[PDB]
């Protein structure tokens, strides 16, 4: 359970459910949290790089919104490297009582270094 | 950990105008060679100054992840990355970037003042070069 | 006439025409060569980075071809940062008698460093 | 320039098997810190070994662009970038990357043998790490 040679954070909870301030978060068999029960926007984006400031405007455009409450939400890169999800900080962010985890920023960068053996994870349905 | 010592390291971040100003500023990643090789972001957007009255609760959540690096988080950003300050003998007062995808990275020995001086307004049109 | 703070190569020929082994190449008002008379494939691609090995497969897919003659052609990044063009080396490549120039790889990277003042160049029609 | 001296620097590239092998290999850019900060490419795909009987004509085309760097191009790549070798007193035998978008970059002091040893097959599935 690594990406880029780094241990997936909290991957020891793969297949298990953890509690956070905002509710229970299930970790899948690969060690990635499933934030689909909490997402307010789940949008496919072509050309994600893992650069937050570059990627968020692309997600916002696909989500058809120009602003969001930054005190309440944070954008999550799904491990598919193709989807951004607008998640409550209470489940996503350690600072707000959420669960530490590894996400799609790592996978995108891993795949650039491993072009003949990419990690190809399935995508959630858009919302 | 000595939270009083942590407060002494970061207390200037709670003073005005920088307390209100800094959350419209951004880190220019290309100024930091090692960081620029570690993460894809060209700029780190600063989103929150962690308040003094929450540091104990914040550290109770971050301690298991950061105590071995001896860095303490004090700024939130657009993603989950945090800007941290060193509190060990080797790194005391030095500013770090940390995230759960790529790890920790010292910002080339900059202390808090040097780090703050190099920030740009997020809306800056300043011409930046290779 | 700079990109990323670097002088555009041969920008002193902006608005002029230069001879190459494969024919005359006009340089536009910004100092970029116009390779449209020579392109065998001109394709719009989302998510170009300037990484040749990453970007060429994307162009090939949009061009609906799986192989090209590498002894004869080279892929060019248009300065729009959105188009790839399959150009004869005889006009594109110094080694083959073509003309040295700056292209869209520089512009893409410049725009990542200058997100509030991007260089936004118009696109050629697809072919 | 002494083309005879250039030939002496690169003559091993024309020997088999490496002459035919190298054009299925690629440079791992992340092994080279400065290069990795200068260009976006993760790998440089090697496409052509410049033949000895064309070096004079090739240099007649490249000299105006490269003589001040004192580097001489000997491999073509998937794009317009070229792999070059130093011929000045400071850089003699050292391998460089050059392109017209980002400039020249020394490959961390590697000579020809060190550069060749670190290449990967283009189709390699070797797991690479941050």
């Amino acid at each position: 359970k690594t990406v880029g040679g780094r241990k997936i954070i909290n991957s020891e909870f793969a297949g298990k459910t953890v509690t956070t301030k905002g509710g229970d978060v299930r970790f899948d068999s690969d060690g990635f949290p499933d934030f689909t029960p909490y997402s307010k926007k789940t949008v496919r984006v072509i050309g994600l790089t893992g650069d937050m400031a570059n990627d968020v405007p692309l997600a916002m455009a696909r989500a058809k919104i120009t602003k969001y409450d930054k005190s309440k939400y944070v954008w999550h890169h799904h491990q598919d490297g193709k989807t951004m999800m607008l998640i409550p900080k209470s489940v996503h962010s350690v600072r707000n009582g959420g669960v530490a985890h590894t996400g799609g920023r790592s996978v995108i960068q891993h795949n650039l270094l491993n072009p003949n053996n990419k990690l190809n994870y399935s995508s959630p349905e858009e919302l | 950990i000595s939270l009083s010592d942590i407060e002494n390291l970061i207390q200037h971040i709670w003073e005005e105008p920088i307390f209100s100003d800094v959350t419209s500023k951004k880190v220019v990643v290309s100024l930091y060679g090692t960081l620029s090789k570690k993460i894809p972001d060209k700029f780190i957007i600063i989103e929150e100054v962690f308040p003094k009255d929450e540091l104990e609760d914040i550290w109770s959540n971050y301690e298991e992840y950061l105590d071995e690096y001896l860095i303490f988080p004090f700024l939130g950003t657009l993603g989950e990355a945090v800007i941290c300050i060193g509190y060990g003998n080797d790194n005391k007062g030095k500013i770090f970037y940390f995230d759960f995808d790529f790890g920790a990275c010292e910002l080339d020995g900059d202390n808090l003042e040097a780090f703050l001086e190099k920030l740009l307004e997020s809306g800056s049109t300043e011409n930046l070069y290779f």
